[PDB]
DNA sequence: GAGAATCCCGGTGCCGAGGCCGCTCAATTGGTCGTAGACAGCTCTAGCACCGCTTAAACGCACGTACGCGCTGTCCCCCGCGTTTTAACCGCCAAGGGGATTACTCCCTAGTCTCCAGGCACGTGTCAGATATATACATCCTGTGCA
DNA sequence: TGCACAGGATGTATATATCTGACACGTGCCTGGAGACTAGGGAGTAATCCCCTTGGCGGTTAAAACGCGGGGGACAGCGCGTACGTGCGTTTAAGCGGTGCTAGAGCTGTCTACGACCAATTGAGCGGCCTCGGCACCGGGATTCTC
């Protein structure tokens, strides 16, 4: 048959991802998350949908941005693929220690 | 009783573009934005107003916080705009 | 009243919508009335008193 | 070089003056449209920003160029004479 | 499994969002790492705000004015 | 002798009187003056039609008669002001603006 | 014949710099600069003595700031030297434009 | 002439409290390239606060007021 | 092994950091009154929990090819250093221009009563999408026959 | 063994009929913004004094500018292998959606005690002035990296 080229179809996948607005994180395990974190500080503590909805969008929106200044840190690294020194990096001149 | 700032802001797109609707979600969002710069430019006021040892906040004051905050081209076309519409008002004679 | 040019003193035809300063011809609303900074245009309407 | 040497042969060999100036006239006018471009609170910058949003959706050169139409009209100043004033 | 909730290509998506070309293997525990220290950082203020208002149920406004503390406000659900 | 609002008096059609109201138990000094409401509203009055104007034509760019906070989140990053009054904001559904680094590309 | 190795002397005065916490620009050039860069907005302009003090000492700490980034940067970057790229990259993960 | 009024050997004690062994000779123009700007954006917001106070001397108090505005509070000369 | 280059130990004005008294406003005490937080008590939104069907997304094992990384060889440009030279800085005198402040004025903004229409809230109608008939015409594919 | 022709089937093509589907407009209401009238104190104007800061000296001196030899560093280039992407089989547990229940948001009523406001008072923290020892500075020997 025919094959593509690794690093074309990826293109294709990034032009459908960033042309795309729709949340990316499944709802249930994000919310187990954030009412297992939120047990920590004060039990018998509920919720409501919308602060769920401002959360999630909160910590994709600081993941997006954390991921394209990892990218720009590594490409200025004369490579392509990212790895945890840039994440480190990019977290200790962006401020948060 | 709960207040927004709907019924304006849909004049003002029905000045500008009279064929087109509008979001609920695009209304928070506006709503939010203009009561945001409204809070930023009244703490800036109030700042300034203490600032400068005076108890009476007056157009000068918010003329100086729209010169600090916003950016330059916005900043002299928004006090260019505040001020026809304040010697408009002040022409009650 | 008669109409005279902010600028020149010459014979003002027209009257800029912005800054509201008469000015003659089109050379002069283009050198000195359209690019001028703020503050000088009540400086100019002083001297007719119209700020 | 020879290639330039035969087109400078070819050259020597070598109303349409109003119509050229009228091309001058309409490479002022590309000129004045290329500032216009420049300046991005401009209303033709700003509609070519909207075209560029749209298929989104879907200086020095100019200089160059303004020299090069200078040097045109130059050109055909000469060839008419052979074959902005501070006062106004 | 709650910290690891997130599923694999879930980092994926966000990377994907990110521009990014090439994704290595031991990025995806640093990153719920990082996504737990500030999720740590901002529902400590959004619980405290909920018990200053004698309430034990999180909901809209006591979130937004919690990012909205460190200069992280979202538009949209500040009514 | 019943006279109509101030705003139609300064020509504007945001609520005067609603801003004054906002500005004197808004708390923020013990005496407020007169010119201080009007020009606060011709402001953003200004700032929120520039705003529509510019989701104006970014919704026309995508051919719709209404308008989705995408419209909202392109017109705002396309222009250089607003990036920089709004760049420590998130807007609610926006997404990003496509865009990829030169040397990603397969150069060849 | 006593040569020293490039970078000892170096190292040696960055310790004493370290040691040291004086000011390190020339007073006067920088009251001209401020005065330069500060006539073109109303002319006529009266300069108190502590304001350009506090002047120098935001730029200095801001140098500092910035050049602890770059060096991290160029740390990073598999290098001894610092380059332009180092620069623009310590700015826009700082997010300064 | 006036605008090489920062020399480069005090670039070179800038550079040395950083820490370097090593600094390119392209360095000295780039900080000049940083430094032209930031302080004009603290004139930028400092002699209008003077142009508020009907006040014709930049001082003390307004341009730690300024630094404050922008983000940077300082301490030692009031304020 | 030597040599710059330090850390360390002791003598010197000094000048800017601790008392001190004079005293002038600002914290303290008391009283009165009008309202705002506290508590009780009430009506319904909405959040938690659970069952079950559908299925699209996710986990896992397999392999294949760039790409991260190890080594190398070389221009070469920063680096340490001697020599001019140039402006920075300290001591100082003199002006005058601009900030602080005192002092009376008057207007306009705070406060209160009245009162009616602005904008909310909640009802009812009107052009865009989706299955459906439908018949005839045209194109494409498959089968059969012929050379 | 291939090619051409004919026949059959499928798809297309453009108003209907229905027919929802989510949108934009015609009436209540109530309360808060606007007009009218009173008070008092906050900018505002201005003049006067005195303090600092802008220019102008001059000498001298750390300190920048400039040219010069040599040595590691960044530069491109090439090979080794594996880690990430690509794929199909196989779960699985997200999503819809539906229902059942009750905590708890939210609103109303009433109350009284905390706090605004005002007048008299006493003391304490600002300031001017006075006096001296901690630290920088200078000089000279011990001591540690570097070559």
């Amino acid at each position: 048959p025919h094959r593509y080229k690794p690093g074309t179809v990826a293109l294709r996948e990034i032009r459908r991802f960033q042309k795309s607005t729709e949340l990316l994180i499944r709802k249930l395990p994000f919310q187990r998350l954030v009412r297992e974190i939120a047990q920590d500080f004060k039990t018998d503590l509920r919720f409501q949908s919308s602060a769920i909805g401002a959360l999630q969008e909160s910590v994709e929106a600081y993941l997006v941005s954390l991921f394209e200044d990892t990218n720009l840190a590594a490409i200025h690294a004369k490579r392509v693929t990212i790895q945890k020194k840039d994440i480190k990096l990019a977290r200790r001149l962006r401020g948060e220690r | 009783r709960k207040e927004t700032y709907s019924s304006y802001i849909y004049k003002v797109l029905k000045q500008t573009h009279p064929d087109t609707g509008i979001s609920q979600k695009s209304m928070s969002i506006l709503n939010s934005f203009v009561n945001d710069i409204f809070e930023r430019i009244a703490t800036e006021a109030s700042k300034l107003a203490a600032y400068n040892k005076k108890s009476t906040i007056s157009a000068r004051e918010i003329q100086t916080a729209v010169r600090l905050i916003l950016p330059g081209e916005l900043a002299k076309h928004a006090v260019s705009e505040g001020t026809r519409a304040v010697t408009k008002y002040s022409s009650s004679t | 009243a008669k109409k005279y040019c902010d600028v020149t003193g010459l014979k003002g035809f027209y009257k800029s919508p912005t800054n509201n300063i008469r000015y003659h011809n089109a050379e002069i609303y283009q050198l000195i009335v359209k690019p001028m900074a703020p503050g000088v245009d009540q400086e100019y309407l002083k001297l007719r008193g119209a700020n | 070089a020879k290639e330039e040497e035969e087109k400078k042969l070819k050259e020597q060999q070598w109303d349409k003056r109003l119509k050229l100036n009228k091309l001058i006239k309409r490479r002022k006018e590309k000129l004045k449209l290329r500032d216009e471009m420049k300046d991005r609170k401009s209303q033709v910058s700003q509609n070519r920003m909207k075209n560029l949003a749209s298929l989104a959706e879907d200086e020095a050169f100019e200089e160059a160029l303004e020299y090069e139409y200078k040097d045109i009209v130059e050109l055909e100043r000469l060839l008419l004479e052979h074959d902005y004033d501070w006062r106004n | 499994d709650n910290i690891q909730g997130i599923t694999k290509p879930a980092i994926r998506r966000l990377a994907r969002r990110g521009g990014v070309k090439r994704i290595s293997g031991l990025i995806y525990e640093e990153t719920r790492g990082v996504l737990k220290v500030f999720l740590e950082n901002v529902i400590r203020d959004a619980v405290t705000y909920t018990e200053h208002a004698k309430r034990k149920t999180v909901t809209a406004m006591d979130v937004v004015y919690a990012l909205k503390r460190q200069g992280r406000t979202l538009y949209g659900f500040g009514g | 002798k019943a006279s109509q609002s101030r705003s139609a008096k300064a020509g504007l059609t945001f609520p005067v009187g609603r801003v004054h109201r906002l500005l004197r138990r808004g708390n923020y000094a013990q005496r407020i003056g007169s010119g201080a409401p009007v020009y606060l509203t011709a402001v953003l009055e200004y700032l929120a039609a520039e705003i529509l104007e510019l989701a104006g034509n970014a919704a026309r760019d995508n051919k719709k008669t209404r308008i989705i906070p995408r419209h909202l989140q392109l017109a705002i990053r396309n222009d250089d002001e607003l990036n920089k009054l709004l760049g420590n904001v998130t807007i609610a559904q926006g997404g990003v603006l496509p865009n990829i680094h030169q040397n990603l590309l397969p150069k060849k």
